[PDB]
């Protein structure tokens, strides 16, 4: 998401933003997902619910 | 702070047991209900999982949270949960016992049951609609015992209704110096009579309709005069209470040089209206607003002293509910649901109960109690609802299946249930098939990898769909069949059946499209299944009778 | 053990058969990854929409199949159609949107 | 039903208040029947072969 | 329908009123002597649509073409009954409920959207506590929780413009008497004045999350259920076996424990009773309640005649044996086999047996085609 | 054997010693060859170890 904003951002005239990358567990990458549908087929149900 | 170090020990462990939570718990809750709840404010949060006795992943986001409701917890403990200790707790707090008092209290519900009995009488609309009722129940339309449940024969209840129009006519169309006494000698016979719960509903019901329109047109001159008009409470106080029915209040307000009174121009004949149906009201009964204010207000306070009595005794008595609904606690029944029943029927218990008649209190309403519960017991407890006396069967054989099997030593048939119980020798059977509750369609059946009995219970509202392909089949060749006639031969032999149209039809409406229902269609068919059973021709339309 | 059409269960219309697990084997979920690995994707859709669940979907298989049509018209799984009650019957109003 | 009822018009075939449920063998097994036992609820009166 | 994405939200009690076909009533779920339904109960005809295919209940109404009517007698509409498996009951709860998911997932939903601690919140509902609701400019702030003789005190204090409440309409009172965006700007502010990182650090969390709720299409009061779902009867069944024993699913369980409470909840206000029996049956109604959507989260589970904690609706998506994962992904599959393999080096590596019974059970479909189709039998019989 | 002493009695003359015989339980015996019969199939009691 960001990379694409600043970048388009950086296409035109502004400036985007810094960011400084991360480093997740997969237990802890797959944690986030947009889609919640499959998010709630591993995650806890409830909560994604 | 302390389980905060354990929630440390945790994050830096990664696990916990259960001489570790329960060595850092605070030194007082020992609630097992408090105990698991935070157990698994511990657990939940991650440190995952509490381990009893260790020696993977976890996955969670809302730690903070959980240890900010367990630091929470810590000083002043989340105290109860698990609405059986609530209920306890909250009926726990009662001086639970009325010592020769509930006769006192049964004072205080006979002067709010009186007060109200005697405001009624003094009320002009329920006499009348008694009165009426008189009429029409005499009118074959309805029991003499339906619109009174007796008094303290209904041929001498019809001398009494009598007796009511006499006291009545003269107490009313005399309408102040002997209408008083009048109302006086109605009083004195009114006091005596009874009436079906219903029937003081009815009474209630109509008085209520009186305070809901008084206060009703409260709002009319209030918010007309004291809201809208800018009318303070000390300049209307001044005006209402001394007339409160003639418009000499407000009218002769207006000209009052004040400030409300200089603005009220505007809601004059509003407030005209409100007065003038207010007056008409009292044509309803007769007598100034504020006597029917004060008299229900009269009736609202005994009332509210008698439902008063109602809780006091009752919160007396929950203690006697809850010892006696434990006896139940295994017939298929919650325990709050038994206990809630019982305090219903304890409350129809203290609707009826009467120390004219000498009883004491406590046995009285135990019976109360129990009936209701098991009325509850057999209404509300099997799946499949089963009628009432039925259930007594069911008791019954089980009372004599017991006997029965020490009786005879091995076990009963039901040919020999079917002459200890005198019962047809059939309902025995047809009891026993239906007196058992149904399983749990998730029943672990743990045999396999892992399923559920619901997993194996099959179907049969489906079509096999060889049965699909068929008709299907069918349809296009009877198609086809069907394109082997004429118009008149195929219309017809479409519209005598179901042939991709709507519901069939009979001779009637057939010959009347098609003009003749006669034996003119009638050789139009026989001749169409004349050459359709021709073989040859239906060979594969046999070949569709498979068999 | 073979099964082509059996009988079915009742609560999800899944095959479930009985005499001898009369049913199809478990098309598991490691068998998902193992499809989804290849790039093959028709046949994970009929091996979750035709063969197994949706309820139109495998009849009108079965006709195609007779009339020697081998063709398939998926539908939707009742499986996620239960999942769709279930989470309503929950004060989660979840719909699909139609566009 | 639509045009079966028709075909049950066309051939007379009065269609059964029965439905056929006999206990046939299962698929595949290829046996000699060694022998028959008849339990009997007692309330039924039993027939010519038990 | 190859319709799109899946939207998500909150449930309008409007929302589960359009869904529904009628009202359930009562607790009765068939008649134990006719098999047939009772009315209006769990089960039912006249709501849930019809048992047998295009026929009424009563047997006014038989035919294909009748699709459409409903019965005079007991208003079925003769319609298939698979439509048995897609209808839904509401249940006009008489008193306000708060739904666990919200009130139990760590964060509360309702929590930290009504900016309260956890331990209040749990006070309000099962009336340990009274909370004060817009208490006016007379000493009180709002949120503030009281007791017995704090309330009863506090009605001297004021006998008007005091407005406190205790149970799921106290909370319900809070969420609808609340309005956001008055939150948003005063987050602003709280960010703008207040200067603490820690403080305007959550001060962005709860701005964040109320501008987010806002930006949703939700509301407030939707966290408490007015109305609650019943799950169609089919997905809940109530199956023959064979024998009289009839082996129902759970849910019928919980929903008819759930509806005893709430009509004996009607009955017990209607009568005027005292109020410990109604706070009693209120927090009972909120555990049969808190059991039906999860049976869990709450202490106990309200077991069943087993020993088994009885099977739930959060229960039956929640678990490797839900509906996601244990039967959305891996699904039985017709058209299939298996046997024991044995090795067979005479073939070529693109190939291998297959016997002559399973290839004919396999691949039964295709014979039957491929037989009409070269026409060496007339009909698929 | 159902005895009822006599009030004004903690160990006072007996009143009643009604002695009936009474029915509980089928206890299902042991073959010879230690497997039970209990749903006509011959099941057997595994030893425990604790
Ligand atoms: C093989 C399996 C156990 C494996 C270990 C046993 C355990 C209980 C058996 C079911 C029940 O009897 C209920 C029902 C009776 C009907 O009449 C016929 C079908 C049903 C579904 C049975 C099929 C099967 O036989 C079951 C699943
Ligand atoms: C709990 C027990 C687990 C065994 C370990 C399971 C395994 C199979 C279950 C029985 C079968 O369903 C057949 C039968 C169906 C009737 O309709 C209801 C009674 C029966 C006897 C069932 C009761 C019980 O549920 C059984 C014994
Ligand atoms: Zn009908």
């Amino acid at each position: 998401r960001v990379k694409i904003a600043n970048r388009e951002l950086e296409a035109n005239g502004k400036v985007g933003a810094t960011y400084s990358r991360d480093l997740l567990g997969i237990t802890k990458a797959s944690l986030a997902t947009e889609s919640f549908i499959s998010a709630a087929s591993f995650q806890e149900t409830t909560r994604v619910l | 702070s302390q389980l905060k170090l354990l929630v440390t020990r945790g994050k830096e462990q990664g696990y916990l047991t259960y001489a570790e939570v329960n060595d850092h718990l605070p030194e007082d809750i020992v609630d097992s209900d408090q105990i698991e709840d935070i157990i698994q404010m511990i657990n939940d949060m991650g440190i995952q999982v509490m381990e009893e006795a260790p020696d993977n992943t976890a996955d969670e986001d809302a730690a903070e949270a959980a240890a900010q409701v367990l630091s929470s917890v810590e000083s002043e403990i989340g105290r109860t949960t698990d609405p059986v200790r609530m209920y306890m707790r909250e009926m726990g707090t009662v001086e639970l016992l009325t010592r020769e008092g509930e006769i006192d209290i049964a004072k205080r519900i006979e002067d709010g049951i009186n007060q109200v009995q005697c405001s009624v009488a003094e009320y002009p609309e329920a006499i009348t609609y008694l009165l009426e009722q008189y009429d029409r129940v005499e009118a074959e339309e309805a029991r003499l015992s339906d619109l009174i449940t007796g008094f303290v024969d209904p041929e001498l209840a019809r001398e009494k209704f009598a007796e009511l129009r006499a006291q009545y006519v003269v107490t009313r169309d005399t309408i102040h110096a002997t209408a008083q006494e009048e109302i006086l000698k109605l009083s004195e016979v009114f006091k005596q009579f009874r009436l079906v719960p219903k029937q003081f509903d009815y009474l209630v019901n109509s008085m209520r309709v009186m305070m809901d329109r008084v206060r009703t047109q409260e709002r009319l001159i209030m918010k007309l005069c004291v809201e809208q008009c800018k009318m303070p409470k000390k300049n209307f106080i001044t005006l209402f209470t001394g007339n409160e029915t003639s418009d000499t209040w407000f009218n002769a307000a207006i000209a009052m040089n004040k400030p409300w009174s200089e603005k009220l121009h505007d809601v004059s004949e509003e407030v005209h209206r409100a007065l003038q149906k207010l007056q008409q009201i009292e044509e309803e009964t007769g007598l100034t607003i504020e006597q029917v204010k004060d008299i229900n207000r009269r009736m609202s306070i005994g009332e509210a002293k008698a439902r008063r009595a109602k809780k006091e005794m009752v919160e007396a008595n929950l203690r006697l509910v809850i010892s006696i609904a434990k006896k139940y606690t295994n017939r298929g029944l919650q325990f709050l649901d038994l206990i809630q029943e019982g305090n219903i029927g304890l409350m129809k218990a203290v609707d009826k109960f009467e120390y004219r008649r000498g009883y004491k209190f406590s046995t009285y309403a135990t019976w109360w109690i129990r009936q209701a519960i098991t009325r509850s017991i057999a209404d509300q407890a099997r799946t499949i609802r089963i009628p009432v006396h039925m259930i007594e069967t069911i008791n019954k054989l089980n009372r004599i299946s017991r006997q029965m099997l020490q009786e005879m030593g091995r076990e009963p048939t039901p040919e020999e249930l079917a002459e200890r119980m005198l019962m047809p020798e059939d309902k025995i059977r047809k009891v026993l098939k239906i007196a058992k509750e149904p399983i749990s369609m998730e029943t672990p059946i743990g045999d396999d990898e892992d399923s559920h009995l619901g997993d194996f219970i099959e179907d049969t509202t489906l079509e096999l769909p060889l049965d699909s392909a068929t008709t299907e089949s069918l349809r296009a060749a009877t198609h086809d069949v069907l394109a082997g006639l004429t118009a008149r031969e195929a219309k017809v032999l479409r519209m005598r059946f179901g042939i991709d149209m709507n519901t069939d039809y009979t001779l009637e409406e057939v010959g009347k499209q098609f003009d003749v229902t006669r034996e003119r269609i009638r050789q139009i068919e026989a001749k169409a299944l004349r050459k359709l059973r021709h073989p040859s021709r239906s060979e594969v339309l046999r070949s569709f009778l498979d068999d | 053990h073979a099964r082509s059409t059996g009988s079915y269960s009742l609560v999800t219309q899944q095959p479930l058969g009985g005499k001898a697990q009369f049913g199809g084997q478990r098309f598991g979920e490691m068998e998902v990854w193992a499809l989804e690995a290849y790039g093959a994707a028709y046949t994970l859709q009929e091996m979750l929409t035709v063969k197994s669940d949706d309820v139109n979907g495998r009849t009108k298989m079965y006709k195609n199949i007779v009339d020697g049509n081998h063709q398939m018209e998926p539908g939707m799984p009742e499986s996620f159609n239960v999942l769709l009650k279930e989470i309503r019957s929950l004060g989660i109003n979840i719909e699909l949107e139609d566009e | 039903t639509p045009e079966e009822k028709l075909l049950r018009a066309i051939f007379g075939e009065k269609a059964s208040d029965v439905k056929d449920s006999s206990l046939r063998v299962p698929n595949g097994v290829s046996g000699t029947v060694i022998d028959v036992q008849v339990f009997t609820r007692d309330g039924v009166e039993k027939d010519k072969r038990a | 329908e190859e319709f799109d994405a899946i939207k998500i939200a909150l449930a309008s009690p409007d929302m589960i009123r359009s869904w529904s076909f009628g009202e359930v009533k009562k607790p009765e779920t068939i008649n134990y002597r006719t098999f047939k339904p009772e009315r209006d109960g769990l089960f039912c005809a006249r709501i849930f649509g019809p048992v047998k295919d295009y026929e009424c209940l009563c047997g006014k109404y038989k035919r294909l073409k009748h699709r459409g009517v409903i019965c005079e007698k007991c208003g079925v509409e003769v319609t298939q009954t698979k439509v048995r498996r897609e209808r839904m009951g509401h249940i006009e709860l008489a008193s306000p409920t708060a739904h666990i998911w919200f009130l139990k997932s760590l964060p509360s939903r309702i929590g930290l959207l009504l900016d309260m601690p956890l331990r209040d919140i749990e006070r309000v509902l099962y009336f340990e506590s009274y909370v004060v609701i817009e208490g006016g400019m007379t000493n009180l702030e709002r949120q503030q929780i009281l007791t017995e003789e704090q309330y009863l005190d506090a009605l001297e204090e004021f006998g008007d413009e005091f407005d406190a409440k205790m149970g799921a309409e106290a909370i319900q009172a809070l969420l609808k008497s609340m309005d956001l965006e008055q939150e948003c700007e005063q987050l602003r502010e709280e960010l703008n004045e207040t200067n603490s990182e820690t403080k305007r650090k959550k001060l962005t969390k709860r701005i964040k999350l109320l501008e987010a709720f806002v930006q949703s299409g939700n509301k407030p009061e939707w966290m408490i259920l007015t109305v609650l779902p019943v799950l169609p009867p089919d997905l809940r069944p109530l199956v023959p076996l064979d024998g009289g024993r009839f082996a129902t699913s759970d849910l019928n369980d919980l929903y008819r424990r759930v509806i005893n409470r709430n009509n004996r909840l009607k009955r017990l206000l209607d009568l005027a009773a005292p109020d410990i029996i109604v706070r009693n049956e209120k927090r009972m109604l909120q555990e049969a309640v808190d059991a039906l959507l999860d049976n869990g989260r709450r202490g106990r589970a309200i077991t069943g005649s087993n020993k088994r904690p009885l099977k739930s609706l959060a229960d039956m998506i929640k678990g490797k044996q839900g509906r996601f994962r244990q039967n959305l992904l891996g699904k039985r599959v017709d058209y299939s086999g298996r046997s024991v393999i044995t090795v067979g080096p005479y073939l070529r590596l693109h190939q291998c047996g297959l016997p002559k019974k399973m290839a004919l059970e396999l691949f039964k479909p295709f014979i039957y085609g491929k037989l009409e189709l070269r026409g060496l039998a007339t009909t698929i019989k | 054997r159902l005895v009822i002493y006599e009030r004004e009695a903690p160990e006072g003359t007996v009143k009643d010693i009604k002695e009936q015989e009474v029915y509980m339980g089928e206890i299902p015996l042991m073959t010879d060859n230690g497997t039970f019969v209990i749903n006509g199939t011959e099941r057997v009691i595994v030893s425990q170890l604790h």
